[PDB]
RNA sequence: AAACUGCGGACGGCUCAUUAUAACAGUAAUAGUUUCUUUGGUUACAAGGAUAGCUUUGUGAAUGAUAAAGAUAAUACUUGAGACAAUUCAUUCAAGUGAGUUAGGAUGCCACGACAAUUGAGUAACCAAUGAGAAUUUCUGAUCUAUCAAUCAGUUGGUAGUAUCGAGGACUACCAAGAUUAUAACGGAUAACGAGGAAUUGGGGUUCGACAUCGGAGAGGGAGCUUUACAGAUGGCUACCACUUCUAAGGAAGGCAGCAGGCGCGUAAAUUACCCACUUUCGAAUUGAAGAGGUAGUGACGACACAU
RNA sequence: AUUACUUUGAAUAAAAUAAGAAAGCGAAUAUUCAAGCAUGGGACAAUGC
């Protein structure tokens, strides 16, 4: 390890780059408990 | 100078060991004093009468069983009586008559 | 038994004990002439924690004979086992005489007693023969 | 083999024949450390096309200065101690 | 003799019975050493306890 | 090691000291003295008390003492299982 | 203040070159060892001398350089009494523990021998704890390789001694022929310190882990030692190999893989900063010290929020 | 009769993982397998009797 102190993500990027159904939807800029859900469930 | 620990030995499937570190002082060993009395510093600070010749000896009511060669070393078991202390470390000769 | 240059004795001399947890004495050990610094019962060896098994693959051995266990290795990626033996040197006293090769043994744990050599036999139990009737 | 105790095989099985993986087998013998020119690193200081196309490609040789192995590098556009890093194609 | 140093500097023993610089593993028993912590040994230079013309003064 | 250590670190520090992990590099080295390191300090961890195990902070009474000549024995008490130590 | 004496510098910090059942992780034992510190308990109205700082002479260029002489103290070094404690040996009586001719008692012997001839708290010997700790050791577990198939002679065991803080071929003398191996021994490679962990994953897995924390090992290379309670110590010594430095040319010291910093190397990595104020440690101790530690500087490695 | 298997426990450094703006600080916080200890069961198995 490298610090003690905690780190994270805050969003993910998608895996296609360009897909037109998603670059019309998603339009400052572009910048869990569900499968946790799921697991009970 | 005398080590005594097993990392010179081989196995028990007759492999070499390969040196990993140096010779660590815990596993000193003394040249042995034949005692045919000095104080040696031993680990802890204890002392050890290192009984380097000594003639006299308490007893209580010529062969060597290990080393004829020893036959006028004392050890411990020399028949002399049959010497029963360890003169290099407690520094007297105790015996008992056969 | 006063075979050899010096005059062997017992190691509480005035012997036999009793080894701990629900083991029997073996009647050789009290009427044997033998002299034995590490048997287990007529000495000051005890057996401390362990206590494992095996079969006795080697009687060639003076008052000591090999010991083979079989166990398993779970491989977690093929969640399947392979075979798999180790061998280890145990003392054997004179207290056991019909104790020969292929023969199921219960041994414990005592002190380091040569290079190789950690336990001691408590109880045996004979099986078939293996062509080749090797004591120790 | 297929049997709960077979475990011995399968491992060593799988193990033989990973060696035929062109790509693995790349990265664990040692050519990466003496057939590379790049050894393991990125960059390097140091100092006619095919078929149906035709025309004439500009390069450069280059010897390096750890190695000393000479290398034909490319120059990267129109008209265009020198730092070589591959190209597309990995090797 | 109660001792003395030589032209360079060196002091003279007076276990030491010859006349050159002599490299001896010294203690502080014999006074031309001083530790710095307990029981340091250093290999110091010497000369004999016998008078030369090298003695600086005596 | 070439001697007995002095110094401890945050992190090694006792759990149930609750000392944080951002607070200091080091924590205070109880000295040695009539409590062990891990059994003193410089239920959230006839009738007994455990202060060892899972149980540390329970209180109740025993009922029965399983006894294993092997390794160790068990108290049971109200119902819980651990060691006699604890 | 200095000096003597006491304590510590064996912790801390850095690095990953070694190392392939070795180290390491978990588990078990020490009825096979054990200090240091701390904590609990037990067991002659004062004697004797010398020594530094002090003063004096000096020496060589100088090291953390050393020589002479004259004094003066000890909780430095001794003797000495107020009166035991534990070691060795031989025999014997013998209750916990799963388990002991065991703790313990008794007999005779040896050894050692006090509770400072201390100061305005200090000390010796032993017992216990701290101690799950240190150290040895039990069981199970590691990457690739057959273009490595047979390997081992202190080798495997037995006796008796030695040595060790202590078990043990750890070692020595005698005796035996034994140990391992296709369930991969022996050997070879690593751009191999191991673990807790990290990256990525539907499940399963693949790759990495020098680097916060735990354990190991090292201080240019071996080796040999000193002091102590703990070192095979290297910001201690000694010798060889290989280098570095000062020199009045006779000689002299040193070990940045501590913090900064310079070179060399390379694709690849920051200030020759301030302070003990946090955390903690060491000390004759509430004060002193700490490139541990904190603060400040550089810092599109990365992460979170967020202008245009 | 052991072993394997299986169920429960004991015992199990922290950090971290997940969990009761990145952060920070008392979670029952559960791990964390390979072994090892104790335990209820004996259907499928292996070892001799």
């Amino acid at each position: 390890g490298r610090c003690l102190r905690n780190h994270s993500i805050t969003y993910k990027t998608p895996k296609v780059p360009y897909e037109r159904e998603r670059f019309d939807a998603e339009l400052k800029n572009k910048k869990h408990m569900r499968t946790i859900a799921k697991v009970m469930l | 100078g005398i080590t005594r620990d097993s990392r010179h030995k081989r196995r028990a499937t007759g492999g070499k060991k390969n040196s990993m570190q140096k010779k660590k002082k815990n596993t000193m060993g003394r040249q042995p004093a034949n005692t045919r009395v000095h104080d040696v510093r031993c680990r802890y600070g204890i002392i050890k009468r290192r009984a380097l010749r000594l003639e006299n000896g308490n007893f209580s009511w010529v062969y060597n069983a290990s080393d004829n060669d020893f036959v006028n070393t004392l050890v411990k078991g020399a028949i002399i009586a049959c010497i029963s202390s360890r003169p290099g470390q407690t520094g007297s000769v105790e015996g008992y008559i056969l | 038994e006063q075979t050899e240059r010096a005059y062997q004795k017992q190691v509480f001399h005035h012997y036999h004990k009793q080894i701990g947890m629900g083991f029997v004495t073996p009647a050789e050990a009290i009427k044997g002439t033998y002299i034995d610094k590490k048997c287990p019962f007529t000495s000051d060896v005890s057996i401390r924690g362990r206590t494992l098994s095996g079969i006795v693959k080697s009687c060639h051995m003076k008052r000591t004979i090999i010991v083979r266990r079989d166990y398993f290795h779970y491989v977690s990626k093929y969640q399947r086992y392979e075979k798999r033996h180790k061998n280890i040197a145990v003392h054997c006293s004179p207290a056991f005489r019909q104790l020969k090769e292929g023969d199921h043994v219960v041994i414990g744990q005592c002190r380091p007693l040569s290079k190789t050599v950690r336990f001691n036999v408590l109880k045996f139990t004979s099986r078939g023969t293996g062509d080749k009737k090797q004591f120790a | 083999a297929r049997g709960l105790h077979a475990a011995r095989k399968m491992l060593a099985q799988r193990r033989a024949n990973k060696w035929a993986d062109k790509e693995w087998k790349k990265g664990k013998l040692v050519t990466r450390y003496k057939c590379n020119p790049l050894g393991t690193a990125s960059h390097a200081k140091g100092l006619e096309t095919k078929q149906p196309n035709s025309g004439i490609r500009k390069c450069v040789r280059v010897r390096l200065l750890k190695n000393g192995k000479k290398i034909t590098a490319f120059v990267p556009r129109d008209g265009s101690e020198v730092l070589i890093s591959g190209f597309g194609r990995r090797g | 003799i109660t001792g003395g140093c030589d032209k360079d500097g060196f002091p003279m023993m007076t276990g030491v019975a010859t006349n050159n610089r002599v490299r001896l593993l010294l203690d502080g028993r014999n006074g031309c050493y001083k530790p710095l912590r307990n029981g340091e040994r250093r290999r110091k230079t010497v000369r004999g306890a016998i008078v030369a013309g090298d003695i600086s003064v005596l | 090691a070439r001697g007995p250590r002095h110094h401890l670190k945050r992190l090694n520090a006792p759990h149930h000291w609750m000392l944080s992990k951002l607070g200091g590099t080091f924590a205070p080295k109880p000295s040695h003295g009539p409590h062990g390191m891990k059994e003193c300090l410089p239920t959230k961890r006839n009738t007994a008390m455990m202060i060892g195990g899972n149980g540390m902070g329970r209180v109740g009474v025993i009922v029965k003492r399983e006894v294993h000549p092997g390794s160790f024995e068990i108290v049971h008490i109200k119902t819980f299982t651990t060691r006699l130590n604890n």
